[PDB]
């Protein structure tokens, strides 16, 4: 029913700013307050203001005066929220999220990443992960994607389109000198691989790439 | 402002035991305190609001308690589904305050990893870099240590190790660990092996490939 649909992942540089949204659908926006909640990581939750869509009236934490600013579209349905003079404290994952009626935050949206930075897009190097010639036995193989050297965040990988599910560990990504990297595993019968198109699905976001990579045995 | 305190930042349980997670505040809140959880793909859920009433598809094993300056969640009896991290929440007047969240993991039986090796691809080795993979699967505890040999000398520089959340399923965890060289450094070696030490085994189960073929 409630649904609270909040805009993609963003990269912006130091000193500019950003502008959010958070459709609301399955009630009626102007009857009920919408918040916003800035989560940067190891640093809990923060609670930035709210808006009521209705008559417009806004409050906020006195930090976020003059930083962030809370609008609504009524025609849309939406609340926005634009965040100027931005710092790399201003990275995080920020929530819309509806208050009552006789409950707190009932719904939240999915959250939106902001990344703060002056580097550039870089989509991500893929690499086959594949067994050596021949060592081990026997009836589950483990087959991977490296995801190598991408920014900013996030990456997601998905095996044979999302149809393969079971047995797959996808690691946490790392950052190291300035880039992020992670590797996804999966581990299935001997049966299906090599006979079946074992193929992992990387997307990332920030640079609209969908990448595809076929997991085939080594070169005798 | 109102600043909200967890007792502690992780917390370990079995399943079927007793759980409890506190948060205090700095003055007090009457019965204005909230408990959300969040799972590892972000999403966050009321399950506990004005400090003891259940919200939507909330189990009966939740349970909530207050006295205005301290408050605790309950679970009864630990379930698989439980795994996540919960915060508190005052909603007194504006400004609203969290607590910094308690991480909740299942403490499971002990699992011992199951180790595979990863040479580089034709691929990566083509373009100019070696990246080598060790990967541990389905273990138990999380705590895990992982030594690389290269021609037998130990190897600390350019490794990565990453774990994955745990199991939503079998609270096991796997992670990789990841050894970035140049084509030209790797084919200036030959044997590349990773030990993994884990609390299972007093000794290290070790996967190892030669350059060469074996
Ligand atoms: C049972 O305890 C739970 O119920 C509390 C929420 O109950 C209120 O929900 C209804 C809506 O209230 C919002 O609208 C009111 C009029 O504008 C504001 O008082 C409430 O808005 C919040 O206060 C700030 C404005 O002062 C605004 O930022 C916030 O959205 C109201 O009928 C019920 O009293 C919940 O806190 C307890 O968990």
């Amino acid at each position: 029913e409630v649904q609270l649909q909040q805009s993609g992942t963003v990269l912006a540089r130091p000193g500019t700013s950003v502008k959010m949204s958070c459709k609301a659908s399955g009630y009626s926006f102007t009857n009920y307050w919408m918040h916003w909640v800035k989560q940067r990581p190891g640093q809990g939750l923060e609670w930035i203001g709210s808006i009521y869509p209705g008559n417009s009236d806004t409050n906020y934490k006195q930090k976020f005066k003059g930083k962030a600013k809370l609008t609504a579209v009524t025609s849309a349905s939406t609340a926005y929220m634009e965040v100027n003079s931005l710092t790399n404290e201003d990275s995080a994952v920020y929530y819309c999220t509806r208050f009552g009626n006789y409950v707190p935050f009932a719904y939240w949206g999915q959250g939106t990443l902001v990344t703060v930075s002056a580097a550039t897009t870089t989509a991500p190097s893929v690499y086959p992960l594949v067994p050596g010639c021949s060592d081990t036995s026997g009836s589950s193989v483990t087959l991977g994607c490296l995801v190598k050297g991408y920014f900013p965040e996030p990456v997601t990988v998905k095996w044979n389109y999302g149809a393969l599910s079971s047995g797959v560990r996808t690691v946490s990504s790392v950052l190291q000198s300035g880039f992020y990297s992670l590797s996804s595993l999966v581990t299935v019968p001997s049966s299906t691989w090599p006979s079946q198109t074992v193929i992992c699905n990387v997307a990332h976001p920030a640079s609209k790439t969908e990448l595809i990579k076929r997991i085939e045995p080594r070169i005798p | 402002d109102i600043q909200m305190t967890q007792t502690t930042s992780s917390l370990s349980a079995s399943l079927g035991d007793r759980v409890t997670i506190g948060c205090r505040a700095s003055q007090d809140i009457g019965s204005y305190l909230n408990w959300y959880q969040q799972k590892p793909d972000g999403a966050v859920r009321l399950l506990i609001y004005y400090t003891s009433r259940l919200h939507s598809g909330v189990p009966s094993r939740f349970s909530g308690s207050g006295s205005g300056t301290h408050f605790s969640l309950t679970i009864s009896n630990l379930e698989q589904e439980d795994i996540g991290t919960y915060f508190c929440h005052q909603d007194t007047k504006p400004p609203y305050t969290f607590g910094s969240g308690t991480k909740l993991e299942i403490k499971r039986a002990d699992a011992a990893p199951t180790v595979s090796i990863f040479p580089p691809s034709s691929e990566q080795l083509t373009s100019g870099g070696a990246s080598v993979v060790c990967f541990l699967n389905n273990f138990y505890p999380k705590d895990i240590n992982v030594k690389w040999k290269i021609d037998g000398s130990e190897r600390q520089n350019g490794v990565l190790n990453s774990w994955t959340d745990q199991d939503s399923k079998d609270s096991t965890y796997s992670m990789s660990s990841t050894l970035t060289l140049t084509k030209d450094e790797y084919e200036r070696h030959n044997s590349y092996t990773c030990e993994a030490t884990h609390k299972t085994s007093t000794s290290p189960i070790v996967k190892s490939f030669n350059r060469n073929e074996c």
